[PDB]
């Protein structure tokens, strides 16, 4: 569940959304990520 | 706490449970010492006082052309029944007991010399009928400008002759003057009595101004045509006894009373409330000369006479609007001193199709349509060419008028002499004159000159007197110019198509009124003899076209019109056809009703107080009326180019447009939420058709709701001032019925509201939600509330889910389980977090929760009082009292034992 | 996939979530069920609900979308079929080109001229032909009537090698087909999207907790379509127009699969005419017209449904999914997109939910011109029948300030095929016949005026009353307003009035209606009128988004609206033609139906800058083309290139005063003492001495029977009095050019607002087509000198085709702007251009622009502030600077271009953009990955295929035209020749129809363009001052027209593109395999790198 450097941030070509600017009490973002594995 | 009329003589207090309260249905006629012939018009709450305005069937007002008191009640026929507005107050031990507070009379208008003389030869067109046909509205055209100026045999020398006839550079040799009054829709004097027969077509039928002819044989012919109770013909006339009675015009069996009495009864229609004033206004259905401005401190027998609209000069928006409006009344210098007219005596548009009245922050607001007033000839000999005719002409702005709404309204066309006629341009027909000033097909050739269409030879021998048009329109003449102006089909050909303001026809009147000028109106009413006019400033008027699509054939409103639109079959009233589904058989004469001002409940930035936007209904589209409370004036922007920011007409859709507009009953402004609601029920519709057929849709009600969207003023400092007119947006709520007849309305809460209706002498309860405007019926909850034991509130049971859910107080040993025995009684009492833990409550809907309050029964054991909300949001208990009456609900108060003393 | 034993929140009894800040959200031990079919769904989106506390959603989309583009093409089949096609490539060999013919068995059923004209006290007399009597009476019969004049069908399909008709089972050997049908995706769970409410605990041992799991059911779309949508092959007209479409071999209905198969769960399999929901084809004419089984309903297939997911936002207690953008399932030419909005609500404090979705048609029904400050008369409105099919390309609905904004693009109602074709004129109008039939998915709007009908909506039975056409067919004739009858009083009340029409009977009038494409549309196109729900003449719904869009949607209203929708009687179609004959635009809906509630939801909308008329196309002239950066005008630095879009300073000045009636014009359309306007290119005149107006030499002789013959006994009318006069105007306008511009002659102008907006969209994209004669081949080179004399465009020297060119622009100027001839594009002149050869007939066609920036392209809506916003479109960056708060005198929008040439010209330049955001500095950016350019799957396999697909490759048909007269070229319309078999003779011309060949010729076909090696960096839109886009001084100056005055303003500020709002986005190069961005309120980081540790507050703990 901890951070895994293998998986990488990305963005899908239907919405292209991987960074929600969060505000309120715990600012940040629900970082959307996928493995950069090609092949 | 809820007060609404079941019938015309009783109001009752209704609980938030939608349960009528026993011994609360007060018979107002008995209460205010009023004879049973009276009836209650409408109620307005202000500082917790159910003010009322009373109207009666027995009212009888006589009219005379001689004597100072030309207008007075029909005393000689036991008919003097002046209307009264009664202040109210429930000053008691907090209880449902209405009592008289102040009984204020509504006095007859006082007629001074000049307006007396004008009224002596004044006539009023018979009213709108819910079955009225456009053909009935229109009626035979009259002789044209040149044909009346140089008579016949005047062609081929128009250019050389029009100069000496104060019509230099006139480009329209076929300018119309109006419609002949020889035959068609009836016109009658105030002394005269209105016919119950409206001619089906104005091309052939009717008798109009010829009262003697109307009496001679047209009376019998029309009665034979459409007799008053299907083998009948009804081919040239339609009896309108039933329609007239339904629309609020009282009859002597078949015949009506005199026009003066009809106008009095019609004007006693609506009431407004101000901290220092309470003003009365006339119903929208038919116009109103006069209105009442009454100080609240007056005596119980105060002779509170009204004030004529003529006595109060409105503000149309521009000095040029004022000039164009006043010019087309009648010839300035008649020289036949006896033939007094509105223009000859420096008067103003006297007849307003008043939509509705309301007051907010002690500021009253009025809106509606402006009825046409024009001169007529009373010569009848040698009879003049124009004699027996209407003197009217649409004063549309010319095509060449430059950009800028202010310029459109300030252009010179249509000052005094008619200019709009038949013309041909490019691949279409701009009925509007394509020229103004000196602009012509060859360029500047001489500014256009115009004057009132009356030949000077008959100036010394023309008997001119004013009339009144019972509709907003001005020139009923069967012509494309008038038809297009009415239906909104004229657009200027420029790249940026600008709508043409029809200057003095189908105009809209609106604008707040200040208490200071209301006091000025009172003082003007006080003045008698030498009448003193009044001026209104915070008021404005702009043209409001009737919905164009209501007319068959017309599809797309534009400037490049289809060739077929030039044909008389679809560019003339008689040929015109109406597809309007709004309960109106016509498609030209507009109608509006149901203004209700309100304060926007949403937050306003600091430094600027709450913003309030007035809204007035109108068929085919609603308009918001916006103001800036910084100066409490009409909302406006510096740029004269753009239209006045205060007004923004928003068109309707099929569903809400089809909502018949002859069913306005009440308006409930849900202040906290900020959403209006215009309730409508088919019961108010006439019982029988014009063709005498019974009405098959007299049962069924629904509502129309208004919200606010777009951009609002003073939300933050960025929008402190605006440049786009804020716009309302009418919608269809969902509360509708086809058989049920409503008893009352209930704006219960932000998220809930209720309705009650009677269909088969049984009360129907349908509690509704409110999702910011849209209401939905919840049967699972509506059925439960019925379990009221015939009482004010529903009962609670622990076997099924009802309006109050399923509350299950924890076991008697919850104290033992939660270690609360060790803690002190004072601690548990002063621990709201722990208090709620004594029970598990399952809500039956949103915004419902159960709680507890500090209570004591014994040191070892203390009871707990269950306190729960309802759809209204008000927490309830055995101690809940409204109007001093405990609500005696019957909560079981759980008792827990095991309280220590450490 | 690999999270073990997750749990949902241990809510309270009434639904509250128990969340101790440290002990964390209370777990239930077990997470929401369906682990097997939900663990396998990628998270593509995540949203916050600000109304409720700390609530969050994740958008679970199936991964077949993620790998969609990599699946075998055999299953995912492109709409266009190529195969070996080793026979050159004939763009017309897939178009049904045979015209209809008169039948030899039903001659007597043609519409019959009325018995005797109704005098009706008629003082006016007309010598022309007399009207036709058209009436349909219910009578008494179940499947028939007593008389059906509409159902007369004199014409028939040519019996050429069998019947010519649209029928998929042999007009599509390998037809386009979806993957999963609507019902299939609904029943299947693991393969469908899903939205899950859950909870995050950044500082609790229970880091994450879950709420509810909710699916998106296309069954809600299916149940929430208006009933009419079930029968798109029909329409409100449905009877005469249906037969006309049959006979002309064109669209059946308004949204048939033939022209739009993406939304048909059978795909192109129903690309036919049979089964329109009404009886059709039956012998007895009265028999046809009654409803029957409808086997062509509109649903949400796999591709459209996946395009219907993306950019969802939540408000209050309910959530909306406003649709994707289609790229995930966008193949090379087929264009799926989001069709109907989705809504989700939640009950008892997020304890339970209902799944529902709506059609965007009812959302957008309530549109009127007063709303928008942009272009007017757009094809946006609708009527009580929702035969209008909107579909939004979503830039991302964002809570911009205090208002909710939806922006991007949507598909206008098709304004191209609004005209029709004369029955015997299908083999010489290849351009528009293909544009309509469905073998040309190109949505720009072509100019072929010769063969239009007098009305596009004349019933077929009224076409052959004058079959020869020598009499000129008052009821039916090829459109040519040179002969248009006067609207004079006597003329109208003599020709049309006397033929009064009752409810049961409507009169087709002999009056010669006519007018060029502009009048044709202003009559029979769904232009927006001040009253909404006011579009009666709706033809069809366009191919791909050609309308930039940005509107404001009522948050409170949309929250209030109910999930399910109920339809009244009027929503479905007319029961029978007896009722249809008297159709209304307004009727009383049954109060027990909630469909019309959803109507007035759109606060406003805009597509371009708040400009009107030819000034807007002057702006179009100003905007530059990324393919070279040179603006279209090219004027800065006598046979010089002329402006192509704007006709100002083109040709010569003609007087509107001499046009048509010659009466009441000096101060109508021009507020100047001298109404001087520029006739544009392609114009004609008598001679240099006399130019204003043209005498009626536009006479059209059908046969060699002498000219149109005005003043003839029939051609002149006689009102009461016998003063015989002609009904045809004296002097006609001097331009029927493809760029014809007429403020006054609204029947001769061609610069309509559909033209204006579609050209805005596809010129911002940069892929506007061209029309060519000569390629770069030796001995077939359209050299510049001695054959391009711009100053003289009346003759053939101007090289104006006048047939096949896209309406609203000039071919020679357009190609100079491109650089197909000259140094604008390539070092060596490509020697590609159009010649107006007079030696013999000229064959020609259109081709792509080389660029391939498709139209569904959209960024992510970056909210700059509460007063402006924008995104990236194609290679440009728009910014709706003055949309929410438009200001008088401001242009309305600001633009930024793209730098990387390799990115510009690459095959698929939208496998490059990887999301957009607002940089904390105050100016958004977008990502570029040149190594990620997903070009075509194969280089035509290995053999060079003349047809090679691409985003913007379409079957641009040939246009072969008669020889041109050397002088006075365009007195009349340039007649076309039978061009059906002209493909094989223009192999070189069609070689340029492929973008790969185009770039090969241009010299930018490979990495040879030089410059940046790959250009992998971040691009930033230009900083925009609040005054940016100001044209306050540019407007007004009423001494002459707004178009010319702003043209002069631009010519005084042409070299200052920054001020107007035109520029190239600043680019910064940083090495890295860029794949995305991450966002923090302090600063958004790129690719997940750039770890920060609160530099400012380092010394606090």
């Amino acid at each position: 569940q901890a951070v895994d450097e293998t998986l990488t941030p990305w963005t899908w070509n239907n919405n292209n959304f991987s960074s929600l600017k969060i505000t309120g009490e715990n600012p940040g973002s629900f970082g959307l990520v996928r493995s950069q594995n090609d092949n | 706490t809820f007060l609404v009329k079941e019938d015309s003589k009783n109001v009752t207090a209704y609980t938030p449970f939608a349960t009528p309260i026993t011994d609360s249905k007060s018979d107002l006629v008995s209460l205010a010492q009023l004879d049973s012939s009276y009836q209650i018009a409408d109620q307005t709450i202000h500082n917790t006082n159910l003010f009322v305005l009373f109207k009666s069937r027995d009212v009888k007002v006589k009219y005379e052309s001689s004597g100072s008191n030309n207008i007075s009640f029909d005393s000689t026929s036991q008919g003097e029944k002046p209307s009264y507005v009664v202040e109210f107050t429930n000053s008691t031990n907090i209880g449902i007991k209405w009592t008289m507070v102040k009984k204020y009379q509504l006095d007859v208008p006082n007629v001074s010399s000049d307006m007396n003389q004008v009224l002596k030869n004044l006539i009023l067109e018979q009213p709108l009928t819910k079955y009225t046909l456009n053909s009935s509205l229109a009626k035979e055209k009259g002789k044209t400008q040149r044909e009346v100026h140089l008579g016949s045999g005047q062609a081929n020398q128009w250019t050389s002759q029009r100069n000496q006839h104060d019509l230099n550079n006139n480009p329209s040799p076929n300018a119309s003057t109006g419609f002949k009054l020889t035959t068609g829709n009836a016109y009658r004097k105030l002394s005269e009595s209105w016919p119950i027969y409206e001619p089906i077509d104005g091309t052939k039928q009717g008798k109009g101004k010829d009262s003697s002819g109307w009496s001679s044989t047209e009376e019998n012919e029309a009665k034979n045509d459409a007799p008053s109770v299907s083998s009948g013909t009804f081919n040239k006339y339609l009896n309108t006894k039933q329609a007239l009675e339904s629309i609020g015009i009282l009859f002597d069996d078949q015949t009506p009373r005199n026009v003066i009495t009809q106008l009095y009864y019609a004007s006693t229609s609506k009431l407004a409330v101000t901290n220092n004033h309470i003003v009365v206004m006339g119903n929208s259905f038919l116009p109103s000369m006069w209105y009442w401005v009454v100080e609240r401190s007056a005596q119980e027998n105060a002779s509170n006479k009204p004030t004529w609209f003529a006595n109060t000069n409105l503000d149309w928006g521009e000095d040029k609007q004022k000039q164009f409006v006043e010019n087309q009344l009648g010839y300035k210098e008649t020289t036949s001193t006896n033939s007094h007219n509105f223009h000859s005596k420096s008067f103003t548009q006297p007849a307003y199709l008043i939509s509705g009245i309301d007051s907010v922050n002690d500021q009253i607001i009025f809106s509606g349509f402006k009825a046409g007033s024009v001169g007529y000839d009373s010569s009848s000999s040698s009879s003049s060419s124009t004699k027996d005719q209407a003197l009217a002409w649409s004063t549309t702005t010319s095509l060449d008028s430059k950009t800028g709404y202010k310029d459109l309204v300030t252009n010179d066309t249509g000052l005094n002499g008619p200019i709009n006629g038949s013309f041909s341009i490019q691949d279409t027909f701009s009925f509007v004159v394509p020229y103004s000033g000196n602009h012509t097909n060859n360029g500047t050739t001489g500014p256009i000159k115009t004057a009132y269409p009356v030949k000077k030879d008959q100036k010394s021998t023309v008997k001119i007197n004013s009339l009144i048009n019972a509709t907003p329109l001005n020139s009923y003449g069967d012509e494309g110019i008038g038809v297009f102006d009415a239906l909104g089909l004229n657009y200027n050909f420029k790249s940026n198509q600008e709508r043409l303001p029809s200057r003095t026809d189908q105009i809209f009147v609106y604008g707040i009124v200040s208490p200071n000028e209301l006091r000025s109106a009172k003082s003007s009413a006080d003045s008698t003899g030498s009448d003193t006019k009044v001026n209104w400033s915070n008021t404005q008027s702009r043209y409001l076209p009737v919905p164009y699509n209501y007319s068959e054939g017309i599809i797309d409103a534009d400037g490049f019109k289809r060739p077929e639109n030039r044909g008389a079959s679809v560019t003339t009233f008689s040929g015109l056809k109406s597809i309007a589904p709004d309960g109106f058989a016509n498609s030209i004469a507009n109608f509006s009703v149901g203004l209700k001002a309100g304060i926007d409940p949403n937050p306003v930035m600091s430094g600027k107080k709450a913003n309030y936007g007035a809204v007035v209904l109108t068929r085919g589209g609603v308009v918001r009326l916006n103001f800036n409370p910084g100066n409490d004036s009409l909302l406006s922007t510096t740029d004269n180019n753009i239209a006045p920011i205060s007004f923004s007409f928003t068109p309707f859709t099929a569903a809400e447009s089809a909502v018949d507009l002859t069913t306005f009953k009440e308006v409930t402004y849900n202040q906290e939420s900020g959403l209006w609601s215009y309730i409508f029920d088919s019961s108010l519709k006439p019982s029988h058709d014009g063709k005498q057929t019974p009405v098959t849709d007299n049962m069924g009600f629904s509502v129309i709701t208004v919200s606010r969207t777009g951009i609002e003023l003073n939300q933050d400092q960025a929008t402190t001032t605006l440049d786009v007119a804020p716009s309302a947006l009418a919608v269809q709520s969902g509360i509708q019925s086809t058989t049920q007849t409503l008893t009352g309305v209930l704006p219960l809460s932000e998220e809930f509201s209720a309705v009650i209706a009677k269909d088969s002498d049984q009360n129907k309860i349908d509690i509704y939600k409110n999702n910011n405007g849209l209401f939905e019926i919840d049967t699972q909850l509506s059925n439960s509330v019925a379990t009221n034991n015939g009482g004010l509130a529903p009962s609670y049971t622990e076997n099924r889910v009802d309006a109050w859910g399923k509350v299950e107080f924890a076991d008697n040993s919850v104290l033992q389980a939660r270690n609360l025995v060790d803690k002190t009684v004072d601690e548990i009492i002063n621990t709201p977090e722990i208090l709620n833990s004594f029970f598990r409550f399952t809500p039956a809907f949103e915004d419902q929760k159960a709680t507890l309050v500090a209570t004591k029964q014994s040191d070892t054991s203390l009871s707990v009082s269950p306190r729960i909300q309802f759809l209204d949001g008000n927490f309830y208990d055995l101690n809940s009292t409204i109007a001093g009456v405990p609500l005696n609900i019957g909560f079981p108060s759980r008792v827990f034992a095991g309280f220590a003393a450490l | 996939a690999k999270m073990e034993n997750p749990s949902t929140v241990q809510r309270g009894l009434n639904g509250e979530p128990i969340f101790d800040p440290f002990k964390g959200f209370g777990l239930t031990g077990n997470a929401p069920t369906d682990w097997n079919e939900i663990k396998g769904k990628v998270p593509v989106e995540v949203v916050q609900s600000p109304h409720s506390p700390n609530l969050y959603f994740v958008l679970l989309v199936p991964k077949v979308a993620l790998e969609y583009h990599n699946l075998n093409n055999q299953v995912v089949k492109e709409s266009l079929e190529v195969k070996a096609t080793q026979s050159s490539f004939n763009p017309t060999q897939r178009l049904q080109k045979d015209s209809p013919v008169k039948d030899s068995s039903k001659q007597g059923e043609k519409l019959s001229e009325t018995t005797a004209s109704s005098m009706s006290s008629g003082m006016a007399t007309s010598t022309r032909a007399k009207a036709l009597k058209v009436e349909v009476e219910r009578g008494s019969q179940s499947d028939s009537l007593l008389k059906n004049d509409f159902a007369k069908k004199p014409l028939k399909h040519k019996n050429s090698s069998g019947e010519v008709k649209l029928e998929a089972e042999k007009e599509f050997t390998e037809a386009w087909k979806p993957l999963l049908t609507t019902d299939q995706i609904a029943r299947e769970k693991g393969m469908g999207a899903t939205v899950v409410s859950f909870y995050d605990a950044p500082y609790s041992e229970n880091h994450t907790a879950f709420g509810l799991v909710d699916h998106i059911d296309p069954k809600k779309m299916v149940e929430n379509y208006p009933p009419s949508w079930k029968t798109p092959k029909w329409n409100h007209h449905g009877i005469w127009d249906y037969n006309a479409r049959n006979l002309l071999l064109q669209t059946t209905g308004f949204f048939n699969p033939r022209r739009h198969p993406e939304w048909f769960d059978e795909g192109q399999a129903k690309a036919d005419n049979t089964s329109p929901g009404f009886k059709v084809g039956d012998t007895d004419h009265k028999k046809d017209g009654f409803k029957k089984n409808s086997s062509s309903p509109i649903a949400l297939p796999f591709e459209a449904y996946f395009a219907n997911i993306g950019n969802m936002v939540a408000i209050g207690n309910s959530v909306f999914i406003f649709g994707g953008n289609g790229h995930a399932t966008k193949m090379f030419t087929t264009n799926p997109l989001s069709i109907g909005v989705f809504r989700i609500k939640y009950t008892d404090n997020f304890s339970k939910s209902s799944v529902t979705g709506w059609p965007y048609a009812v959302l957008f029904g309530g549109l009127i011109n007063p709303q928008t400050n942009g272009l007017k008369d757009l094809p946006l409105g609708t009527n009580r029948w929702f035969e209008y099919v909107p579909r939004m390309a979503v830039s991302g609905v964002k809570w911009v300030g205090n208002q909710l904004v939806l922006a991007g693009t949507l598909t206008m109602g098709d304004t191209a095929t609004v005209p029709r074709l004369k029955y015997d004129q299908l083999e010489k109008h290849l351009n528009l016949v293909a544009q309509g039939q469905g073998l040309l998915r190109e949505d720009l709007q072509i100019f072929t005026p010769y063969g239009w009908a007098n009305r596009p909506d004349i019933p077929v039975g009224a076409w052959l009353q004058d079959e020869m056409g020598s009499k000129f067919g008052p009821h039916y004739f090829l459109n040519n307003p040179d002969i248009q009858d006067n609207v004079n009083n006597d003329t109208v009340e003599a020709l049309i009035s006397s033929y009064k029409n009752t409810d049961k009977l409507k009169h087709v009038y002999p009056y010669r209606y006519s007018g060029l494409y502009a009048w044709q549309l202003f009559n029979w196109s769904n232009k927006l009128t001040n009253t909404p729900l006011s579009a009666n003449f709706v033809n069809e719904n366009s191919y791909a988004p050609n309308s930039l869009f940005a509107a404001i949607l009522n948050e409170d209203l949309l929250t209030g609206l109910s999930d399910k929708i109920f339809y009244g009687k009027e929503n479905e179609f007319a029961e029978n033609e007896a009722d249809r004959f008297n159709q209304l635009l307004s009727l009383n809906p049954n109060p027990n139906t909630n469909w019309a509630r959803y109507l007035n939801v759109v606060q406003r909308f805009t597509t371009g800058p708040n400009l009107d008329s030819s000034t807007f196309d002057q702006f179009l002239d100003f905007l530059p083309w990324i393919g070279n950066g040179k603006p279209f005008s090219n004027s800065p630095s006598s046979s010089t290139p002329l402006p192509t879009f704007s006709n100002i300073n083109v040709g010569v000045k003609s007087m509107i005063t001499q046009h048509l009636n010659k009466e009441n014009t000096r101060w109508v359309f021009i507020p100047n003492f001298s109404p001087d306007i520029w006739t544009g290119a392609g114009y004609r005149v008598q001679s240099a001495n006399q130019k204003n107006g043209i005498p009626f030499e536009q006479v059209k002789p059908s046969n060699n029977s002498t000219p149109f013959d005005p003043n003839s006994d029939d051609n002149k009318v006689t009102p009461s009095g016998g003063s015989s006069k002609p009904t045809t105007y004296p002097a006609l306008p001097n331009s029927i050019s493809p760029t014809s511009d007429w403020i006054n002659a609204l029947t001769f102008t061609n610069k309509n607002n559909p033209q204006r907006n579609q050209l805005l969209l596809r010129s911002l994209l940069g892929t506007i087509p061209v029309l060519i004669n000569k390629s770069g081949d030796s001995n077939d080179q359209f050299n510049k000198d001695s054959e391009q004399k711009w100053d003289k465009t009346e003759t053939n020297e101007g090289n104006l085709p006048g047939f096949g060119e896209v309406n609203g622009l000039y071919n020679a100027a357009l190609l100079h702007t491109y650089g197909f001839f000259g140094t604008n594009t390539n070092s060596t002149d490509p020697k590609i251009g159009f010649k107006a050869d007079s030696s013999s007939s000229s064959s020609s066609t259109l081709v792509g622009s080389g660029l391939n920036w498709t139209s569904q392209d959209v960024g992510n809506l970056v909210v700059i502030n509460d007063t402006s916003f924008g995104f990236q479109l194609g290679g440009w960056f728009i910014t709706f600077t003055d949309f929410i708060r438009p200001r008088t005198g401001y242009l309305g929008i600001t633009l930024s271009s793209l730098q990387d040439q390799t990115i510009i010209w690459a095959d698929q330049p939208w496998t490059s953009f990887k999301g957009s955001y607002l940089d904390s500095d105050g100016t958004p950016k977008s990502l570029w990955d040149p190594t990620a350019l997903k070009s075509l799957p194969n280089s035509s396999t290995t053999y060079d295929t003349n047809p090679t697909l691409s985003p913007s490759f379409q079957l641009y048909q040939p246009n072969k035209v008669k020889a041109y007269q050397t002088t006075n070229t365009y007195n009349k319309l340039i007649e076309p020749v039978d061009a059906t078999s002209a493909a094989t003779n223009m192999t070189s011309l069609l070689k340029l129809l492929t973008t790969k060949n185009i770039k090969a010729k241009l010299g930018k076909g490979t990495a040879s363009s030089q410059g940046n090696n790959n250009g992998g960096g971040v691009s930033q839109t230009i900083n925009t001052i609040t005054t940016t886009g100001n044209i306050s001084e540019g407007l007004k100056e009423e001494t002459s027209i707004q178009a010319e005055t702003l043209k002069k303003f631009f010519d005084s500020k042409q070299n200052n593109k920054s001020e107007i709002g035109i520029g190239d986005s600043t680019f910064t190069k940083m090495d890295g395999k860029l794949t995305g961005v991450v966002s923090t309120p302090l600063v958004n980081l790129i690719n997940g790198q750039g770890a920060t540790s609160d530099s400012d507050t380092e010394k606090i703990s």
